């Protein structure tokens, strides 16, 4: 299976790439594997925006 | 699951106090998750996004991003997540930006009060 | 020819051509003697010049002693800790490389008299003076690997 | 002759083309504090032609190998940036000055340090016997270095593990 | 094969550039007549498609000379920023004046000449 859920990892980054999200490899397996567990994604677009809203704030 | 959020606060964090940094932002991601939840199809919302791709051209990839919904059916939760967030005349224009942002970068410096954009100073 | 020049004016061709030594390239009046370097000023000029400018020179000799450092301890057959002891050590002469541009950015204005540059250079005649000890300590006794990674335990 | 006329013959001495002519390039009056400015800063031009020989001498002849290719087409990519700091030095002539370039060149004259010494250290290696001493050159400690090395193997070495996932033969 | 001449009274800081140039436009009219006469039917029907699909490229790089004569206008184009806008045209216009200058050496007609496009970024 562990080939199966790889290349449906792997189909979905391009569609996170041409959107032009910021998410890279390690979080978007991250993200994915979290959104796996059931937590709703309208949330997860406001943490992530955070989180890169505060370590703005450092540089 | 509390722990993939553990994970997911991680990579996000910019490499480099990594220690407490870490700690608070687990708040910003809790303070954060809880107002949703205190507070239509999946495949339809990508066509909306389809549209506005061959509008302002580049058709083919239109085309693909269909190609590949098509062949993920046989998760859908998923990609409801991610919906959420002349050709040589701009190569001419891109290398001649560079150049007016790296004269620019380094004259912003070179020409200043003594000590400025030095770091050894500051000190 | 600075003694058919006045003095409110020839002072304004030493601290452009002062403005040079401090990046290693010699001068025209304030010139370098070959090789701890020694320098030579002029026979004919104002006392109220060489007394000062005997005290911008320490920044520069305390330089011409650095960036041999790094053009030599670069070298393979002296550990990989008395390689990258040289780079950081490089950054540090990368900035002192700026302080000497927006100084002479600042000449062209004619703002920058000779006893204002005493003064803008005071960061870098301490920096400089400490690098220009380890460079001088670390070569004194051949050290490489951890005996030169003791020497910065024991040594603003 | 005065100092912008120096600052324009130089920007050429960076890539080969010569009052500064051609092994140290000789200026040929003006005052000597110009003059050792300009050799240092000319020499860095010098460099340049013994990389620039390297990848013409042998982009000629079709016996270099596989691995000779992908070394002599990644000291390309390593001079394409280097054509392009000359492309922003040369907008500002129109000011910068001798004792202004020296911080903005100081850094490519490492860069130019270690890919013209990179090309003598292997000379006659064809095969993965240049992938093999292009490695000896990572073992240096220093973090500007060894990151930089570190990546011209990244490319020199994917011929070598082509053949590999796919040793002298004998015809 | 082509010869060019510059100027007799021109600075010499402009003319060690200037051969630095003409490369690309001496490996271009060899290109382009290599396209106008290996069209003839009497070649094969692979004389005829390699030299089709060697005609899109010299499409593609008469764009390239007109987005820098519209960015000429605005004087915003030096002679030291030419010699690195056409690097990417130097090094193809340099295969394909290549592989035309080997196919006509030995005549070469069908599979001939798809054997040296087998053995020659």
């Amino acid at each position: 299976n562990l080939n199966a859920v790889r290349e449906t990892m792997d189909v979905l980054l391009e569609i996170s790439r041409i959107l032009n999200t910021g998410l890279d490899m390690e979080t978007l397996s991250i993200c994915v594997r979290l959104c796996e567990q059931g937590i709703n994604p309208e949330a997860l677009s406001s943490v992530i925006k955070e989180l890169r809203k505060a370590t703005e704030a450092l540089k | 699951i509390t722990q993939l959020f553990d994970d997911l606060c991680e990579a996000l964090l910019p490499a480099a106090n990594r220690k407490r940094a870490k700690r608070s932002l687990k708040k910003v991601a809790y303070n954060a998750l809880f107002t949703n939840l205190f507070q239509l199809p999946a495949r339809n919302k990508i066509l909306m996004l389809s549209f506005d791709l061959r509008v302002g051209g580049l058709g083919p990839k239109a085309d693909r991003l269909e190609e590949l919904v098509e062949e993920l059916e046989a998760v859908g939760s998923v990609l409801d997540l991610l919906v959420q967030l002349m050709d040589v005349q701009s190569l001419i224009s891109r290398e001649e930006c560079l150049c007016h942002s790296m004269i620019q970068e380094t004259l912003q410096v070179m020409e200043a009060a003594p000590g400025t954009g030095l770091p050894t100073v500051g000190l | 020819l600075p003694g058919t020049l006045p003095l409110a004016s020839q002072e304004s061709a030493v601290v452009e051509d002062l403005l040079y030594v401090l990046v290693g390239v010699d001068g025209r009046y304030v010139s370098a003697q070959p090789l701890s370097r020694t320098f030579l000023v002029d026979p004919n000029l104002d006392l109220s010049i060489r007394e000062l400018v005997h005290r911008i020179l320490p920044v520069a000799a305390s330089y011409s002693a650095v960036t041999r450092f790094i053009e030599e301890k670069s070298s393979f057959e002296y550990g990989q800790v008395n390689h990258a002891l040289a780079a950081a050590m490089r950054t540090l002469v990368k900035e002192h490389l700026i302080l000497v541009s927006q100084l002479e950015q600042l000449h062209r204005q004619g703002l920058l008299s000779l006893q204002k540059l005493w003064f803008y250079i005071q960061p870098a005649m301490r920096t400089m003076d400490i690098l220009a000890s380890l460079a001088t300590s670390v070569d004194k006794g051949e050290c490489l690997g951890g005996s030169t990674l003791s020497l910065l335990h024991d040594r603003q | 002759i005065t100092e912008a006329a120096l600052v324009r013959d130089i920007l050429y001495v960076f890539q080969g083309i010569d009052n500064i002519k051609m092994n140290c390039y000789k200026v040929e009056n003006l005052s000597r504090s110009l003059r050792d400015t300009a050799v240092r800063l000319s020499e860095l031009g010098w460099l340049h032609n013994k990389i620039r020989r390297y990848t013409d001498q042998r982009s000629l002849d079709r016996s270099f190998g596989l691995v000779g290719q992908s070394f002599c087409a990644a000291l390309h990519q390593e001079l394409r940036e280097y054509y392009r700091l000359l492309s922003v030095l040369h907008s500002q002539l129109q000011s910068l000055t001798l004792r202004r370039l020296l911080v903005w060149t100081y850094d490519p004259k490492i860069r130019l340090k270690t890919l013209a010494a990179l090309v003598d250290h292997c000379q006659g290696r064809k095969g993965g016997e240049l992938a093999s001493a292009v490695h000896a050159y990572t073992k240096t400690g220093d973090p500007y270095m060894r990151s930089l090395v570190q990546h011209i193997l990244s490319l020199v070495s994917h011929p070598v593990l082509s053949f590999l996932y796919r040793v002298a033969s004998d015809p």
